[PDB]
């Protein structure tokens, strides 16, 4: 759900 | 984890090559419309390149990704100002926020509650100007601030800080100092973490304020991580 | 300054002979709890903790060298600080539970009574379990506490020569916790890691005390002296 | 201050 969870993917 | 088999000038060079760059804003600010909406805009930028950094720090990366976003929601801020501190060293009085945007106190005016924390800023800078700071000392004060600022809420963050521990004397005993200037020295930096604590927690405080959010429009990404405290 | 002609371990002894008491909480267990009762028993307890740490602080060594508006500036920056690394301190022996008094003894069960306290008692909670595992000593203690007290409101016009006797006092206190570790029989790299683990948990102590005091400034929007203490920051 | 006062008395 959080923009941090998608940002931290390579 | 890969991060424990480095050597020191492997763990230094790791940290110096994960840097990322100094960004510029996006008009001298006055008023608190201005001045939040510049810093704001930087903040959020740097935000990206902040969370692609972690993922270079040395152990960061072999930690699950919710212990990743943990660490990053609790740690944003006092990274965000360790780094504003460290490029503001050679301009004492002023914050080096970017290469086209250098501030004084007397701007911080502006702002509810900016000059309280501008003060702390510059006198953190002064602090580290004063210990003649190193770069890759102040890279390892980085990266323990991300792995320490929410390690407590396990055993490998343990042994990657002990690990920076063991960087930042090797750093030191590189430089000359005796056994007694360096632990000295450790302790000296490693209790200036508490002030940027500080600062972190004061600035968040004021941040995360309705009245404060109003201010600007605020990116989803900014949002989010300043209402990951609360 | 007598401070700076210290042994090691006549620091330690010092700050040893300084230790404030252990107080008594008005816990009554026949007595029903709630919000105000709960949030009444610790101030009270708090309030009258404070009196000690003022007199304690009047015994760190060096701290009596500085100006009476420093030794306020420092005594307000750092007085919730000093009683949450007391509290974390005497928790160590009770796993899951806080210790605020011999006998008032909490779980985070009880914390949930009051708005906000369930947090930071899980990160007290935190604290302790690190103190426990890392077999903290009291002579590491009180070193810690001095320095928490010194070191708080060094940041927030010669007066920079009072800010130089402080730094200077933090560093005898440095040479202080090497001097018990290498005392202790650990490594060179041992004492390093120990004295970085010990100060990196002095800013979890920061961050709990910024949090709480939060939480605390906002139940009133208590004692007179603890309301000051309060307002000092804002 | 309360905490001036208590620091002053000797
Ligand atoms: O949403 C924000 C707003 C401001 C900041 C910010 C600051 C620093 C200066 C003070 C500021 C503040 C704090 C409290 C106030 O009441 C007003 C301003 C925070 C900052 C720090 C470092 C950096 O590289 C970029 C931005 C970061 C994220
Ligand atoms: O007025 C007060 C009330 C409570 C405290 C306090 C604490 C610790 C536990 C949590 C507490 C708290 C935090 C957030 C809240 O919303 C409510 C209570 C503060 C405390 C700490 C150490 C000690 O020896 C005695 C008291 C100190 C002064």
């Amino acid at each position: 759900h959080k923009i941090l969870h998608r940002l931290l993917q390579d | 984890s890969l991060a424990l088999s480095l050597t020191a000038d492997q763990m230094v060079s790791a940290l110096l090559d994960a840097e990322p760059p100094i960004l510029y804003s996006e008009t001298r600010p006055f008023s608190e419309a201005s001045m939040m909406g510049l810093l704001t805009n930087l903040a959020d930028r740097e935000l990206v390149h902040m969370i692609n950094w972690a993922k270079r720090v040395p152990g960061f990366v072999d930690l699950t990704l919710h212990d990743q976003v943990h660490l990053l929601e609790c740690a944003w801020l006092e990274i965000l100002m360790i780094g504003l501190v460290w490029r503001s060293m050679e301009h004492p009085g002023k914050l080096l926020f970017a290469p086209n945007l250098l501030l004084d106190r007397n701007q911080g005016k502006c702002v509810e509650g900016m000059v309280e924390i501008f003060d702390m800023l510059l006198a953190t800078s002064s602090r580290f100007r004063m210990m003649n700071l190193q770069g890759e000392e102040f890279v390892c004060l980085k990266s323990i601030i991300l792995l320490n600022s929410g390690v407590y809420t396990k055993d490998h963050i343990h042994r990657v800080l002990d690990k920076i521990t063991d960087t930042l004397i090797h750093l030191m005993a590189k430089a000359g100092l005796t056994l007694q200037q360096q632990h000295q020295r450790l302790a000296q930096l490693l209790l200036i973490l508490s002030h940027i604590r500080h600062m972190s927690n004061k600035g968040m405080e004021h941040l995360y304020s309705m009245k404060c959010k109003n201010v600007v429009p605020l990116s989803d990404l900014l949002l989010e991580m300043l209402d990951a405290h609360r």
